[PDB]
RNA sequence: GAACAAUAGUAAGCACAAUCAUAGCACAUAAAAACGUUAGGUCAAGGUGUAGCUUAUGGGUUGGAAAGAAAUGGGCUACA
């Protein structure tokens, strides 16, 4: 479905920025724990500092994902973000 | 016999520009393109992003309000290909007391269309099936007892056509 | 406001010059040709003399568009030499530099 | 049909977005008409009312009602040669110049009679 | 110079659009004015000046609408305010001479 | 003495920008031109209209950013679009920066009938080249 | 409330591509450029100024959107729009036999709201006279008819037209001049026998 | 790694009309500074070699337009201040070239023209004969 | 407020110098030349502080601006 968004035309199918950050928040809510860290951190720097800035539901979930995956090096950069 | 002439290609003016935009993809580190990407002007949060975008839109609306408030300062044209959107827009009716023009002039701009209809009705000038259709459409696009008054205006004076009236 | 009443009068003079520019051309065409009869040519002098005074191109003065100096004006920039030097020494004009050879 | 225009505007508000790319800004300005159409030709937008070169060069069809053998023909062929040579002037204004000369020679009739040569 | 050359020159004038019959150097003037743009109609001539009235009026309206701030008219306003505070102001029209 | 476009030598405490610190005979030697446009070439027309547009841009930006405008503008003309490049101090809120940016964009686009860009860099203070 | 953010240089990766950052003409905004670039005359103890707060880097035109990798990408995009030149017309002499008429036209570009240049109306039509079916007497009548527009050395005829407002009208008038010269060169009249 | 898919959407329609052929196309750029013209020449030659045009570039000689003005405001004619405008030329010759290639190359060069320069294009084109000359006689 | 086989002078900086242009060096020319002096010139390029007008010291139209008793500066043409 992300490929479907990217295929024809990127921006003209989502009306508002509000429903667009809803889309990206639940998108990272899925992608954080159902994929691995190597692609999760790579789409983290692609989506979060560019597209929208996080809400609390997508703030808590990277914290629980790094706690599940036992990744302690990644904490200060996302804290500064 | 050895003359070989290839056939020509016809394109719309911007097809090459989408051909370049196909190669130029999105930037990973950049801000949204509307905002200035100076770090003082980069929005920190989504509230700041909405604030900056609505501030720019309010600036656009304010400057266009200045243009529509004082159109005589922008009447001079420097651009010879004559861009029509860059001219100031007139929101005034052209002819005041002539009903058949002033009606549609104040329809194409609610209160003004009602005043034009009242001025047409006070001089016993009969509005046709098109002027009444435009006035009813202008009332419906903007705006409950005045709706019933407009219904009595639609049906009581003229047998106005269905395909506008019920619509 | 224009900066000076002389500038205002020159604007009005250019206005009547553009308004009457075609008729001066049409009458002077009859005037400046020797094939035409002299009885017609003296009449053509009469309607060229009965025209308003400020519609003539020789009354048009080239002044500075900034400060309206009557003379010392470059025709390319329509600027006086002092204003031209003031914008040129600040680097506000492209391609203009102090000359050194 | 105001409701079709309202439907088109409500669909176009969904379709339009804040600009995400400079190339998107250029295509929107070119489609609106703000930007020049590339490659540039200097006569873009000016067709001179669809006129051709034969209406600009040959002015003989507006010389039909003239005295054919006098100095009027001399004066008018010099004038129409100038109008054919002039690039900056439109064909309607050339017709206006010829009709002005016709009107002038129509009001002034007696002075051509006391000139010494009879002209129609 | 031969009559053949006269016919060749006249024919060349007819095809290329010049004046075929012989014409005086004084009489080529009317051809020159009808071929050239007249001086008063040139854009350099009538569009010589910027519209200073519209410039001043637009910028004054922006000054009173508080989108542009004009330090020079601020200076004139402050100096006129100081002059009127000192007491030497601009009189009414018609009171200066007789009174 | 030559006095055009020069800052006078004080006791040694006045800050100076690079453009104000160079005499006009350093133009196209050490410092460049604040406006770049076509009309000042050899066989090219329309220089005076670009000049008066340049002047009106300088006064309008100087009064539109009062006190928070640091130094002189950069005015680029490239295929009828006009780029106005500014150094603005961090004085006003970014709300007011974006309000004035959108206002100046739409107003100058509708006033010169050409597309306009407003490009800004916002700085802490005036950039000091010498003295101080 | 003052806020200060680090620029895009710290967030810029080693292997990121530049045309994605710079699509079009840019004023050299210094925050998005990772290169530490210095320009300006230094002080005797000082150094040239850095990229922040410098107007000389803002004055200078930039080629950052014209990096060579971006040139390869953009020209690979324009490769679909171009068409091939014929193999038989590779040589100037074969071009001379096949297409004898050449037409010089001009288009001008300038920075300003006005497009029109009065010198853009010109049309210069050049024809080699050896490619036509002019006879001997018709050829001599053609030279004595056109006069100075024919070169006696290189045997070419050059007609420059200026009088029409449009370049298409000038092209039609020039090709009309060529065809009326061709039709009136062959005519033998009564005064031509003298 | 966030790769949008199917970015390409071209619109090319081939007409039945024969394409216009140009014998030669001259691009004369004039500017104030030499470095911008040199880098722009490198850009144009690189685009030409990737498009397959096989061009030649030469530098026409410069001309300098010089004038003299008064140094002071009121009365000093002995002392003058002189001004100088410098224009520099670079000429590109384009040989054996077609119509659509001419259009796309010219607009790619035109949109990438910088701020301080100008240019003239001079197109000489291939056309066999008009239809009223071929082999009729009146 | 300095003595180099050195006896109270350090000195950021501005000038000089260096650099740059007259499309290759060099020379020459150009450009530059600080702080100050002459209350040197310019309210008539333009803005202005102060002091004066507001049926006038303001705003428009028409017509006129002479002339050499004399003296003198700088040039052009010569006196071959
Ligand atoms: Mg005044
Ligand atoms: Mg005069
Ligand atoms: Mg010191
Ligand atoms: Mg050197
Ligand atoms: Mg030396
Ligand atoms: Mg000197
Ligand atoms: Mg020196
Ligand atoms: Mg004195
Ligand atoms: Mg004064
Ligand atoms: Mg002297």
């Amino acid at each position: 479905v992300h490929g479907l968004l990217n295929t024809g035309d990127n921006w003209k199918l989502i009306g508002s920025d509000h429903r667009r950050n809803f889309y990206y928040s639940k998108f990272f809510n899925l992608l954080c724990f159902m994929e691995q860290i190597d692609v999760t951190l790579k789409w983290y720097k692609d989506l979060i500092p560019s597209v929208f800035f996080p809400h609390s539901q997508t703030m808590i979930d990277l914290l629980q994902a790094l706690d599940v995956a036992n990744r302690l090096d990644m904490v200060p950069q996302i804290w500064k973000d | 016999e050895e003359v070989v002439i290839p056939k020509k290609k016809t394109w719309d003016k911007v097809a090459i520009l989408q051909a370049l935009a196909s190669t130029v993809h999105r930037d990973s580190t950049a801000a949204p393109y509307v905002f200035q990407d100076d770090p003082y002007l980069i929005p920190t949060s989504s509230v700041e992003s909405h604030s900056f975008l609505l501030a720019k839109k309010s600036g656009e609306n304010a400057a266009k309000f200045i243009i529509n408030s004082y159109p005589k300062y922008f009447q001079k044209d420097i651009a010879e290909p004559h861009i029509p959107c860059l001219m100031p827009e007139y929101f005034e009716p052209q002819i005041e007391d002539v009903s058949e023009a002033a009606l549609q002039e104040r329809i194409k701009l609610q209160e003004p269309s009602a005043n034009y209809n009242f001025q047409q009705r006070e001089q016993s000038e009969e509005l046709e099936e098109a002027t009444e259709a435009d006035n009813e459409k202008s009332k419906t696009k903007a705006g409950t007892w005045r709706t019933k008054n407009n219904a009595e205006r639609i049906f009581a004076l003229m047998p106005e056509k269905n395909a506008h009236s019920y619509c | 406001y224009y900066v000076d009443w002389k500038m205002l009068r020159d604007v009005k003079r250019r206005k009547m010059a553009y308004e009457y520019a075609d008729e001066r051309l049409r009458i002077n065409s009859l005037r400046k040709n020797t094939i035409l009869p002299k009885d017609l040519q003296e009449v053509a002098d009469e309607e060229i003399a009965s025209l308003p005074r400020d519609s003539c191109p020789v009354r048009i003065r080239n002044r500075c568009v900034m400060t309206s100096r009557p003379r010392g004006v470059k025709r390319r920039w329509r600027l006086s030499r002092i204003v031209f030097r003031h914008l040129a020494d600040h680097g506000q004009l492209s391609g203009v530099q102090r000359a050194m050879w | 049909s105001l409701w079709d225009i309202e439907f088109a505007k409500q669909l176009a508000a969904v379709t339009e977005r804040p600009f995400q790319n400079g190339f998107e800004e250029m295509i929107q300005w070119t489609k609106e008409g703000k930007l020049w159409e590339f490659p540039i030709n200097n006569e873009a937008g000016f067709d001179d009312d669809g006129s051709e070169f034969h209406e600009h060069i040959f002015l003989d069809k507006y010389l039909q009602d003239f005295p054919k053998q006098g100095p009027i023909r001399h004066f008018m062929e010099l004038v129409t040669c100038g109008l054919s040579k002039n690039p900056y002037l439109s064909v309607k204004q050339k017709v206006e110049h010829i009709e002005w000369f016709r009107n002038y020679f129509n009001e002034k009739r007696v002075i051509l009679k006391e000139s010494g040569i009879q002209l129609n | 110079l031969s009559e053949y050359a006269v016919r060749m020159s006249r024919l060349s004038a007819r095809l290329f659009g010049e004046v075929a019959r012989p014409t005086d150097s004084k009489s080529m003037k009317v051809v020159k004015l009808f071929s050239e743009q007249p001086l008063a109609k040139r854009k350099e001539t009538y569009d010589w000046y910027p519209n200073h009235n519209t410039y001043f009026a637009l910028m004054g309206t922006l000054r009173f609408l508080g989108l542009y701030r004009d330090e020079h008219q601020d200076f004139r306003d402050e100096q006129l305010r100081l002059k009127k505070l000192r007491g030497k102001g601009k009189p009414r029209k018609g009171e200066g001479k007789r009174a | 003495k030559n006095r055009a476009a020069r800052v006078r030598v004080s006791k040694g405490d006045k800050p100076v920008t690079y453009e104000e610190a160079h005499a006009p005979h350093y133009i196209a030697h050490r410092k460049g031109w604040l406006s770049l446009h076509t009309g000042n070439l050899d066989g090219e027309d329309h220089a005076a209209e670009r000049t008066v547009e340049d002047v009106f841009l300088r006064k309008f930006m100087l009064g539109t950013f009062p006190g928070c405008l640091a130094d002189q503008l950069v005015l680029k003309r490239r295929a009828n679009q006009l780029e106005i490049c500014a150094l603005v101090l961090r004085q006003l809120p970014p709300h007011k920066f974006y309000f004035l940016v959108g206002y100046s964009e739409t107003l100058l686009s509708h006033f010169y009938k050409c597309p306009v860009h407003l490009h800004l860099q916002t700085v802490p203070s005036k950039v000091v080249y010498k003295y101080i | 409330r003052r806020k200060a953010l680090p620029p895009r240089t710290e967030k810029m990766a080693v292997d990121q591509d530049w045309p994605s950052v710079y699509p079009v003409a840019a004023p050299f905004k210094p925050s998005a450029v990772p290169l530490p670039v210095r320009m300006g005359y230094p002080v005797k103890r000082g150094v040239p100024m850095a990229k922040e707060g410098n107007l000389e880097l803002l004055k200078i035109p930039n080629f950052l959107h014209l990096t060579p990798v971006a040139i390869k990408r953009h020209c690979e995009a324009l490769k679909d729009f171009c068409t091939e030149w014929p193999a038989a017309l590779d040589s100037d002499e074969k071009c001379e036999k096949h297409f004898p008429i050449e037409i010089d036209t001009a288009d001008y570009v300038s920075a300003g709201p006005s497009i029109r240049n009065p010198k853009a109306r010109v049309v210069t039509l050049r024809v080699k006279l050896s490619s036509l079916n002019l006879d001997d007497h018709a050829k001599k009548k053609l030279i004595k008819l056109v006069g100075d527009r024919y070169c006696k050395s290189t045997d070419v005829l050059t007609i420059k037209t200026d009088r029409c407002p449009l370049k298409r009208q000038n092209y039609d008038y020039a090709v009309y001049l060529l065809t009326v010269l061709y039709h009136e060169s062959w005519k033998t009249e009564e005064w031509e026998k003298k | 790694v966030d790769v949008p898919k199917d970015m390409t959407k071209p619109e090319i329609t081939i007409s039945d009309e024969p394409d216009t052929l140009y014998k030669r196309l001259s691009v004369l750029v004039k500017g104030h500074d030499k470095a911008v013209l040199d880098s722009y020449e490198y850009f144009a030659v690189l685009a030409a070699k990737e498009l397959g045009i096989s061009i030649k570039v030469h530098e026409p000689p410069r001309k300098i337009e010089r004038f003299t003005l008064l140094k002071s405001v009121h009365i000093f004619k002995k002392h003058r201040v002189q001004y100088e405008m410098r224009t520099l030329y670079r000429c590109l010759e384009l040989e054996h070239l077609t119509g659509s290639t001419a259009d796309v190359y010219l607009e790619y060069i035109q949109r990438n023209l910088p701020e301080g320069v100008a240019m003239e294009v001079t197109k000489t084109k291939l056309e066999q004969l008009p239809e009223h000359i071929r082999k009729p006689i009146w």
